[PDB]
């Protein structure tokens, strides 16, 4: 009963580098949208960026210019891969799918758990 | 790519020769009304063209 992931995440200074995986299992069946998402410690839930079913590719106002998101030809794994690394940048990722049920193949929508990172 | 032009997707109901409709009330999927809240069980019933 896991039905997606968020990892890649770490320990990187301001400036640094690292890969994200968020793993789907079947979206390429599912054919739903995708978002990543990241949470702030005492704030709310903010969005970060957004790509669509059929590969347009949006991003935040705080984050346009150095993040890079793609999505895999084969084998859903959608990469957010970050770079020129901020102190802004201090939370914690999260993604959202939405699944088959009643049929209609999106209609129950599900969200990982969430990676942290911590910028010095 | 052109997106100015769109186009209805979600409709209640089928259309009457010769009936238009513009409202753009979000489509109700579950069985919790949208209250004008898209995201879950909530789409919005219009699509555009790229």
């Amino acid at each position: 009963q896991v039905k997606l992931e968020e990892s890649g995440g770490g320990s990187v200074q301001a400036g640094g580098s690292l890969r994200l995986i968020c793993t789907a299992p079947g979206l390429t069946h599912n054919n739903c949208g995708l978002d990543w998402y990241r949470r702030a410690p005492g704030k709310e839930r903010e969005f970060v960026s957004s790509i669509s079913a059929d590969g347009t590719t949006s991003y935040a106002d705080s984050v346009k210019g150095r993040f890079t998101i793609s999505k895999d030809k084969v084998e859903d794994t959608v990469y957010l891969q970050m770079n020129s690394l901020k102190p802004e940048d201090t939370a914690i990722y999260s993604c959202k799918t939405a699944f088959p049920y009643f049929g209609n193949s999106c209609v129950l929508d599900y969200w990982g758990q969430g990676t942290s990172v911590t910028v010095s | 790519g052109n997106y100015n032009y769109l186009y209805r997707l979600f409709r209640k109901s089928n259309l009457k020769p010769f009936e238009r409709d513009i409202s753009t009330e979000i489509y109700q999927a579950g069985s919790t009304p949208c209250n004008g809240v898209e995201g879950f069980n909530c789409y919005f019933p219009l699509q555009s063209y790229g």
